Protein backbone atom coordinates (compact mmCIF):
# COMPACT_ATOMS: atom_id res chain seq x y z
CA UNK A 1 0.00 0.00 0.00
CA UNK A 2 2.27 2.55 -0.93
CA UNK A 3 1.39 6.35 -2.02
CA UNK A 4 2.62 9.16 -3.23
CA UNK A 5 0.85 12.44 -2.39
CA UNK A 6 -0.19 15.37 -4.67
CA UNK A 7 -2.05 18.56 -3.54
CA UNK A 8 -5.84 18.49 -6.04
CA UNK A 9 -4.74 21.59 -7.20
CA UNK A 10 -2.77 24.36 -7.39
CA UNK A 11 -2.84 27.87 -9.10
CA UNK A 12 -0.85 30.92 -10.37
CA UNK A 13 -0.55 34.08 -12.12
CA UNK A 14 1.06 34.42 -15.89
CA UNK A 15 4.88 35.13 -15.00
CA UNK A 16 4.73 34.08 -10.94
CA UNK A 17 6.16 31.05 -9.56
CA UNK A 18 4.20 27.68 -8.23
CA UNK A 19 5.38 24.42 -6.76
CA UNK A 20 3.53 20.88 -6.23
CA UNK A 21 4.74 18.62 -3.57
CA UNK A 22 4.84 15.23 -3.78
CA UNK A 23 5.54 13.15 -0.45
CA UNK A 24 5.56 9.57 0.02
CA UNK A 25 5.90 6.67 2.91
CA UNK A 26 8.63 4.08 3.01
CA UNK A 27 7.93 1.62 0.01
CA UNK A 28 8.70 4.19 -2.29
CA UNK A 29 10.59 7.36 -1.21
CA UNK A 30 11.89 6.09 2.22
CA UNK A 31 13.91 3.58 0.72
CA UNK A 32 15.32 6.17 -1.63
CA UNK A 33 13.62 5.28 -5.40
CA UNK A 34 13.92 8.41 -7.46
CA UNK A 35 10.94 10.46 -8.07
CA UNK A 36 10.03 11.92 -11.74
CA UNK A 37 7.29 14.29 -13.20
CA UNK A 38 4.51 14.26 -15.56
CA UNK A 39 3.15 17.01 -17.66
CA UNK A 40 -0.23 15.72 -19.28
CA UNK A 41 -1.92 18.72 -21.41
CA UNK A 42 -5.60 18.46 -22.28
CA UNK A 43 -6.01 16.18 -25.01
CA UNK A 44 -2.44 14.61 -24.72
CA UNK A 45 -0.29 11.93 -23.33
CA UNK A 46 1.66 12.81 -20.51
CA UNK A 47 5.05 14.01 -21.13
CA UNK A 48 8.03 13.61 -19.09
CA UNK A 49 9.29 16.64 -17.17
CA UNK A 50 11.89 15.90 -14.94
CA UNK A 51 13.44 12.20 -13.93
CA UNK A 52 15.76 11.04 -11.34
CA UNK A 53 14.12 13.87 -8.91
CA UNK A 54 15.72 16.74 -10.34
CA UNK A 55 16.80 16.35 -14.30
CA UNK A 56 15.71 17.72 -17.29
CA UNK A 57 15.28 16.18 -20.43
CA UNK A 58 16.10 18.37 -23.40
CA UNK A 59 14.19 20.73 -24.65
CA UNK A 60 12.06 21.03 -21.27
CA UNK A 61 12.58 24.29 -20.21
CA UNK A 62 14.80 25.50 -17.26
CA UNK A 63 11.86 27.15 -15.58
CA UNK A 64 10.74 23.55 -14.65
CA UNK A 65 12.53 21.76 -11.58
CA UNK A 66 12.67 19.47 -9.24
CA UNK A 67 14.04 18.68 -6.00
CA UNK A 68 13.76 15.16 -3.52
CA UNK A 69 14.55 15.37 0.53
CA UNK A 70 13.86 11.80 2.14
CA UNK A 71 10.35 11.46 1.63
CA UNK A 72 9.69 14.45 0.38
CA UNK A 73 9.81 15.26 -3.55
CA UNK A 74 8.53 18.98 -4.89
CA UNK A 75 7.88 20.48 -8.75
CA UNK A 76 9.19 24.45 -9.00
CA UNK A 77 7.30 26.05 -11.90
CA UNK A 78 9.18 29.34 -12.30
CA UNK A 79 7.80 32.28 -14.93
CA UNK A 80 4.30 30.40 -15.16
CA UNK A 81 2.86 30.52 -18.88
CA UNK A 82 -0.53 29.64 -20.09
CA UNK A 83 1.02 26.76 -21.96
CA UNK A 84 2.38 25.39 -18.33
CA UNK A 85 -1.63 24.88 -17.38
CA UNK A 86 -1.99 20.96 -17.53
CA UNK A 87 -2.32 17.93 -15.04
CA UNK A 88 0.95 16.83 -13.25
CA UNK A 89 2.07 13.90 -12.12
CA UNK A 90 4.70 12.15 -9.92
CA UNK A 91 5.94 9.07 -10.08
CA UNK A 92 8.31 6.08 -8.32
CA UNK A 93 9.10 2.56 -8.22
CA UNK A 94 8.85 0.93 -5.00
CA UNK A 95 9.41 -2.11 -2.78
CA UNK A 96 5.55 -2.84 -2.42
CA UNK A 97 3.09 -4.88 -3.86
CA UNK A 98 3.34 -2.12 -6.89
CA UNK A 99 6.06 -1.71 -8.50
CA UNK A 100 5.50 1.46 -9.77
CA UNK A 101 3.42 4.15 -8.32
CA UNK A 102 1.89 7.49 -9.67
CA UNK A 103 0.72 10.00 -7.13
CA UNK A 104 -2.86 11.15 -7.28
CA UNK A 105 -2.15 14.12 -9.67
CA UNK A 106 -2.33 17.91 -9.48
CA UNK A 107 -4.30 20.12 -11.93
CA UNK A 108 -2.27 23.38 -12.38
CA UNK A 109 -4.05 26.27 -13.37
CA UNK A 110 -2.79 29.64 -14.90
CA UNK A 111 -4.96 32.34 -13.36
CA UNK A 112 -4.72 34.25 -16.86
CA UNK A 113 -8.32 35.81 -16.60
CA UNK A 114 -10.27 36.67 -13.55
CA UNK A 115 -12.47 34.44 -11.22
CA UNK A 116 -16.21 34.14 -12.32
CA UNK A 117 -18.92 32.20 -10.18
CA UNK A 118 -21.55 29.89 -12.18
CA UNK A 119 -24.61 30.60 -13.71
CA UNK A 120 -26.70 27.96 -12.96
CA UNK A 121 -30.09 27.00 -14.75
CA UNK A 122 -32.14 24.02 -13.76
CA UNK A 123 -34.22 22.29 -16.42
CA UNK A 124 -37.52 20.19 -14.91
CA UNK A 125 -38.35 16.97 -17.09
CA UNK A 126 -40.08 17.71 -20.09
CA UNK A 127 -43.93 16.93 -20.96
CA UNK A 128 -42.51 14.67 -24.20
CA UNK A 129 -39.95 12.93 -21.33
CA UNK A 130 -42.37 12.45 -18.87
CA UNK A 131 -44.67 10.47 -21.59
CA UNK A 132 -41.92 8.74 -22.73
CA UNK A 133 -42.28 7.00 -19.07
CA UNK A 134 -39.09 8.95 -18.21
CA UNK A 135 -37.45 11.87 -15.99
CA UNK A 136 -34.06 13.94 -16.17
CA UNK A 137 -33.50 17.05 -14.43
CA UNK A 138 -30.73 18.72 -16.56
CA UNK A 139 -28.12 21.96 -14.55
CA UNK A 140 -26.29 23.77 -17.13
CA UNK A 141 -23.45 25.58 -15.46
CA UNK A 142 -22.32 28.19 -17.22
CA UNK A 143 -19.46 31.42 -17.59
CA UNK A 144 -17.61 30.14 -14.33
CA UNK A 145 -13.94 30.49 -13.97
CA UNK A 146 -11.49 28.57 -13.24
CA UNK A 147 -12.71 25.54 -14.58
CA UNK A 148 -13.60 23.34 -12.13
CA UNK A 149 -16.91 22.52 -9.75
CA UNK A 150 -18.44 20.18 -7.28
CA UNK A 151 -22.11 19.32 -8.06
CA UNK A 152 -24.16 17.57 -5.78
CA UNK A 153 -28.17 16.79 -5.80
CA UNK A 154 -30.44 16.99 -3.44
CA UNK A 155 -33.88 15.24 -3.29
CA UNK A 156 -36.16 18.05 -0.46
CA UNK A 157 -33.05 18.32 1.99
CA UNK A 158 -31.24 14.36 1.61
CA UNK A 159 -28.30 13.68 -1.02
CA UNK A 160 -29.02 11.78 -3.89
CA UNK A 161 -25.85 10.00 -5.79
CA UNK A 162 -27.50 7.22 -7.96
CA UNK A 163 -28.31 8.32 -11.26
CA UNK A 164 -26.16 11.02 -11.35
CA UNK A 165 -24.01 11.92 -14.71
CA UNK A 166 -21.64 15.47 -15.03
CA UNK A 167 -19.32 16.18 -17.74
CA UNK A 168 -15.89 17.84 -16.96
CA UNK A 169 -16.25 21.47 -17.60
CA UNK A 170 -14.57 23.03 -21.45
CA UNK A 171 -14.76 26.12 -22.50
CA UNK A 172 -17.60 28.23 -23.78
CA UNK A 173 -17.05 30.04 -27.17
CA UNK A 174 -16.85 33.75 -25.14
CA UNK A 175 -13.89 31.66 -23.04
CA UNK A 176 -15.50 30.96 -19.85
CA UNK A 177 -15.91 27.35 -18.83
CA UNK A 178 -19.44 25.50 -18.74
CA UNK A 179 -20.52 22.06 -17.24
CA UNK A 180 -23.70 19.62 -17.28
CA UNK A 181 -24.96 17.85 -14.68
CA UNK A 182 -28.37 15.11 -14.87
CA UNK A 183 -29.87 13.44 -11.94
CA UNK A 184 -32.13 10.34 -14.20
CA UNK A 185 -35.00 9.28 -11.91
CA UNK A 186 -38.73 7.41 -12.46
CA UNK A 187 -41.41 9.70 -13.14
CA UNK A 188 -43.03 8.39 -9.56
CA UNK A 189 -39.75 9.37 -7.78
CA UNK A 190 -39.74 12.70 -9.53
CA UNK A 191 -43.57 13.08 -8.40
CA UNK A 192 -43.27 11.73 -5.15
CA UNK A 193 -40.61 14.79 -3.40
CA UNK A 194 -41.97 17.89 -2.87
CA UNK A 195 -38.56 19.36 -4.50
CA UNK A 196 -35.18 18.57 -5.99
CA UNK A 197 -31.71 20.48 -5.77
CA UNK A 198 -28.69 20.95 -8.19
CA UNK A 199 -25.87 22.38 -5.75
CA UNK A 200 -22.58 23.95 -7.79
CA UNK A 201 -20.01 24.89 -5.58
CA UNK A 202 -17.07 26.96 -7.53
CA UNK A 203 -14.11 27.83 -5.61
CA UNK A 204 -15.56 27.53 -2.31
CA UNK A 205 -19.03 29.26 -2.92
CA UNK A 206 -21.69 27.04 -3.64
CA UNK A 207 -25.16 28.47 -6.11
CA UNK A 208 -27.81 26.11 -5.90
CA UNK A 209 -31.53 25.97 -7.97
CA UNK A 210 -34.20 24.15 -7.09
CA UNK A 211 -37.05 22.60 -9.09
CA UNK A 212 -40.77 21.61 -8.11
CA UNK A 213 -42.80 18.51 -9.35
CA UNK A 214 -46.30 21.06 -8.26
CA UNK A 215 -44.76 24.24 -9.38
CA UNK A 216 -44.49 25.51 -13.16
CA UNK B 1 13.10 8.62 -33.61
CA UNK B 2 12.63 6.35 -30.60
CA UNK B 3 8.68 5.96 -30.48
CA UNK B 4 5.82 3.71 -29.09
CA UNK B 5 2.59 3.42 -31.57
CA UNK B 6 -0.64 1.93 -30.30
CA UNK B 7 -3.27 0.32 -32.26
CA UNK B 8 -6.46 2.41 -33.01
CA UNK B 9 -9.86 2.90 -31.00
CA UNK B 10 -12.13 0.39 -29.94
CA UNK B 11 -15.63 0.02 -29.41
CA UNK B 12 -16.52 -3.04 -27.61
CA UNK B 13 -19.41 -5.11 -25.08
CA UNK B 14 -19.28 -6.22 -21.86
CA UNK B 15 -17.98 -9.84 -22.21
CA UNK B 16 -16.18 -9.35 -25.17
CA UNK B 17 -12.06 -10.01 -25.27
CA UNK B 18 -9.80 -7.82 -26.91
CA UNK B 19 -6.16 -7.10 -27.32
CA UNK B 20 -4.24 -4.09 -27.63
CA UNK B 21 -0.99 -3.68 -28.71
CA UNK B 22 1.81 -1.05 -28.53
CA UNK B 23 4.61 -1.59 -31.08
CA UNK B 24 8.66 0.14 -30.74
CA UNK B 25 10.58 1.39 -32.99
CA UNK B 26 13.95 3.27 -33.27
CA UNK B 27 15.41 1.37 -30.32
CA UNK B 28 15.83 -2.52 -28.89
CA UNK B 29 12.71 -3.20 -28.15
CA UNK B 30 14.15 -5.82 -26.28
CA UNK B 31 16.02 -4.15 -23.95
CA UNK B 32 13.73 -1.87 -21.44
CA UNK B 33 10.57 -2.64 -19.51
CA UNK B 34 6.97 -1.73 -21.14
CA UNK B 35 4.36 -0.75 -18.25
CA UNK B 36 0.70 -0.33 -18.96
CA UNK B 37 -1.52 2.79 -17.40
CA UNK B 38 -5.41 3.31 -17.30
CA UNK B 39 -6.71 6.20 -17.37
CA UNK B 40 -10.45 6.57 -16.69
CA UNK B 41 -12.04 10.01 -18.40
CA UNK B 42 -11.02 12.94 -16.19
CA UNK B 43 -9.50 10.64 -14.01
CA UNK B 44 -5.61 10.45 -13.13
CA UNK B 45 -3.09 7.78 -14.71
CA UNK B 46 -3.04 4.29 -12.64
CA UNK B 47 0.16 1.88 -12.95
CA UNK B 48 -1.97 -1.09 -14.35
CA UNK B 49 1.51 -3.69 -14.60
CA UNK B 50 4.68 -3.85 -16.52
CA UNK B 51 6.53 -6.38 -18.23
CA UNK B 52 10.20 -7.08 -19.04
CA UNK B 53 10.06 -8.16 -23.15
CA UNK B 54 13.27 -10.05 -23.03
CA UNK B 55 11.94 -12.68 -20.54
CA UNK B 56 8.43 -11.89 -20.18
CA UNK B 57 8.79 -11.59 -16.72
CA UNK B 58 5.37 -9.23 -16.04
CA UNK B 59 3.69 -7.87 -12.39
CA UNK B 60 0.32 -5.94 -11.99
CA UNK B 61 -0.84 -3.60 -9.31
CA UNK B 62 -3.48 -5.90 -6.68
CA UNK B 63 -5.89 -3.92 -8.65
CA UNK B 64 -5.43 -5.37 -11.51
CA UNK B 65 -4.11 -8.51 -10.82
CA UNK B 66 -6.24 -11.21 -13.02
CA UNK B 67 -8.36 -8.91 -14.60
CA UNK B 68 -5.90 -8.51 -17.34
CA UNK B 69 -3.26 -10.23 -18.87
CA UNK B 70 0.24 -8.34 -20.06
CA UNK B 71 2.38 -9.92 -22.45
CA UNK B 72 5.18 -9.28 -25.49
CA UNK B 73 6.33 -10.54 -28.39
CA UNK B 74 9.61 -8.96 -28.84
CA UNK B 75 10.73 -10.67 -32.28
CA UNK B 76 8.14 -7.72 -33.73
CA UNK B 77 9.16 -5.34 -30.91
CA UNK B 78 5.13 -5.47 -29.71
CA UNK B 79 3.71 -5.32 -26.22
CA UNK B 80 -0.21 -6.39 -25.64
CA UNK B 81 -2.80 -5.92 -22.49
CA UNK B 82 -5.92 -8.26 -23.16
CA UNK B 83 -8.70 -8.74 -21.08
CA UNK B 84 -11.09 -12.05 -21.44
CA UNK B 85 -14.19 -10.36 -20.95
CA UNK B 86 -14.36 -6.30 -20.86
CA UNK B 87 -16.67 -4.83 -18.11
CA UNK B 88 -17.99 -1.27 -18.82
CA UNK B 89 -16.09 -0.38 -15.96
CA UNK B 90 -13.00 -0.67 -18.20
CA UNK B 91 -14.33 2.45 -20.92
CA UNK B 92 -10.70 4.53 -20.16
CA UNK B 93 -7.69 5.42 -22.15
CA UNK B 94 -4.62 3.10 -21.87
CA UNK B 95 -1.36 4.22 -22.56
CA UNK B 96 2.18 1.80 -22.97
CA UNK B 97 5.31 3.88 -21.80
CA UNK B 98 9.04 2.29 -21.34
CA UNK B 99 11.14 2.17 -18.53
CA UNK B 100 14.23 4.26 -19.50
CA UNK B 101 17.31 5.30 -17.76
CA UNK B 102 14.90 8.48 -17.97
CA UNK B 103 11.58 6.29 -16.70
CA UNK B 104 8.71 6.86 -19.37
CA UNK B 105 10.52 9.25 -21.56
CA UNK B 106 8.31 7.63 -24.60
CA UNK B 107 4.85 7.02 -24.47
CA UNK B 108 2.17 5.53 -26.51
CA UNK B 109 -0.29 8.41 -27.78
CA UNK B 110 -3.08 6.34 -26.22
CA UNK B 111 -5.94 3.83 -26.90
CA UNK B 112 -9.66 4.60 -26.18
CA UNK B 113 -11.17 1.86 -25.41
CA UNK B 114 -15.37 2.32 -24.62
CA UNK B 115 -17.62 -0.87 -23.68
CA UNK B 116 -20.96 -0.38 -23.98
CA UNK B 117 -23.68 -3.00 -23.94
CA UNK B 118 -25.44 -0.78 -26.22
CA UNK B 119 -26.43 -1.37 -30.63
CA UNK B 120 -26.84 1.57 -32.56
CA UNK B 121 -29.76 3.96 -31.69
CA UNK B 122 -30.64 7.22 -32.26
CA UNK B 123 -31.80 9.84 -29.91
CA UNK B 124 -34.36 11.07 -28.51
CA UNK B 125 -34.90 14.72 -28.08
CA UNK B 126 -36.38 16.85 -25.73
CA UNK B 127 -37.25 20.63 -25.33
CA UNK B 128 -35.94 22.23 -22.50
CA UNK B 129 -38.12 25.35 -22.20
CA UNK B 130 -37.24 28.59 -21.17
CA UNK B 131 -30.85 37.26 -16.16
CA UNK B 132 -30.66 40.64 -17.47
CA UNK B 133 -33.63 39.97 -20.01
CA UNK B 134 -32.34 36.89 -21.35
CA UNK B 135 -33.73 33.27 -21.47
CA UNK B 136 -31.88 30.29 -21.62
CA UNK B 137 -33.64 27.30 -23.42
CA UNK B 138 -32.43 24.10 -25.31
CA UNK B 139 -32.84 20.87 -26.11
CA UNK B 140 -31.86 17.04 -24.26
CA UNK B 141 -30.10 14.77 -26.76
CA UNK B 142 -30.88 11.45 -24.50
CA UNK B 143 -30.09 7.77 -24.94
CA UNK B 144 -27.75 7.21 -28.47
CA UNK B 145 -24.89 5.06 -29.49
CA UNK B 146 -22.24 5.25 -30.88
CA UNK B 147 -20.69 8.84 -30.88
CA UNK B 148 -21.35 11.58 -32.28
CA UNK B 149 -24.21 13.72 -32.52
CA UNK B 150 -24.38 17.27 -34.01
CA UNK B 151 -26.06 20.04 -32.86
CA UNK B 152 -27.17 23.00 -35.17
CA UNK B 153 -30.07 25.93 -34.30
CA UNK B 154 -32.81 27.61 -36.90
CA UNK B 155 -30.69 25.32 -39.32
CA UNK B 156 -27.13 27.10 -38.34
CA UNK B 157 -28.46 30.90 -38.24
CA UNK B 158 -28.46 31.10 -34.43
CA UNK B 159 -24.62 30.61 -33.68
CA UNK B 160 -25.02 33.42 -31.00
CA UNK B 161 -25.08 32.13 -27.24
CA UNK B 162 -24.85 28.43 -27.91
CA UNK B 163 -23.10 25.96 -25.93
CA UNK B 164 -23.07 22.29 -27.22
CA UNK B 165 -21.95 20.31 -24.23
CA UNK B 166 -19.96 16.97 -24.09
CA UNK B 167 -21.53 13.75 -24.21
CA UNK B 168 -21.76 11.68 -20.70
CA UNK B 169 -21.40 7.92 -21.31
CA UNK B 170 -24.26 6.62 -18.84
CA UNK B 171 -24.68 3.37 -16.69
CA UNK B 172 -27.21 2.14 -19.51
CA UNK B 173 -24.20 2.39 -22.02
CA UNK B 174 -25.92 5.35 -23.94
CA UNK B 175 -24.61 8.88 -24.49
CA UNK B 176 -26.43 12.10 -23.54
CA UNK B 177 -25.71 15.54 -24.01
CA UNK B 178 -27.82 19.12 -24.26
CA UNK B 179 -27.48 21.88 -25.90
CA UNK B 180 -28.52 25.16 -24.91
CA UNK B 181 -28.54 28.58 -26.44
CA UNK B 182 -29.05 31.88 -24.47
CA UNK B 183 -31.74 34.55 -26.61
CA UNK B 184 -33.68 37.87 -25.75
CA UNK B 185 -37.01 36.96 -23.42
CA UNK B 186 -38.73 39.77 -25.51
CA UNK B 187 -38.17 37.58 -28.60
CA UNK B 188 -39.68 34.51 -27.07
CA UNK B 189 -43.14 33.51 -28.80
CA UNK B 190 -42.81 35.85 -31.50
CA UNK B 191 -39.44 34.07 -32.44
CA UNK B 192 -39.03 29.99 -32.88
CA UNK B 193 -35.95 28.10 -31.85
CA UNK B 194 -35.85 24.54 -33.68
CA UNK B 195 -32.58 22.34 -32.32
CA UNK B 196 -31.41 20.64 -35.64
CA UNK B 197 -30.25 16.98 -34.15
CA UNK B 198 -28.33 14.64 -36.50
CA UNK B 199 -26.73 11.41 -35.77
CA UNK B 200 -25.12 9.34 -38.46
CA UNK B 201 -24.64 5.84 -37.07
CA UNK B 202 -28.40 5.85 -36.89
CA UNK B 203 -29.40 7.81 -39.85
CA UNK B 204 -31.35 9.96 -37.40
CA UNK B 205 -32.35 13.80 -38.19
CA UNK B 206 -34.22 15.48 -35.13
CA UNK B 207 -35.60 18.98 -35.62
CA UNK B 208 -37.24 19.62 -32.24
CA UNK B 209 -39.03 23.24 -31.55
CA UNK B 210 -38.58 24.55 -28.49
CA UNK B 211 -41.37 26.79 -26.96
CA UNK B 212 -42.12 28.46 -23.98
CA UNK B 213 -43.50 27.28 -20.73
CA UNK B 214 -46.13 29.99 -20.57
CA UNK B 215 -47.35 29.77 -16.22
Amino acid sequence: QSVLTQPPSVSGAPGQRVTISCTGSSSNIGSGYDVHWYQQLPGTAPKLLIYGNSKRPSGVPDRFSGSKSGTSASLAITGLQSEDEADYYCASWTDGLSLVVFGGGTKLTVLGQPKAAPSVTLFPPSSEELQANKATLVCLISDFYPGAVTVAWKADSSPVKAGVETTTPSKQSNNKYAASSYLSLTPEQWKSHRSYSCQVTHEGSTVEKTVAPTEC
Amino acid sequence: EVQLVQSGAEVKKPGESLKISCKGSGYSFSNYWIGWVRQMPGKGLEWMGIIDPSNSYTRYSPSFQGQVTISADKSISTAYLQWSSLKASDTAMYYCARWYYKPFDVWGQGTLVTVSSASTKGPSVFPLAPSGGTAALGCLVKDYFPEPVTVSWNSGALTSGVHTFPAVLQSSGLYSLSSVVTVPSSSLGTQTYICNVNHKPSNTKVDKKVEPKSC
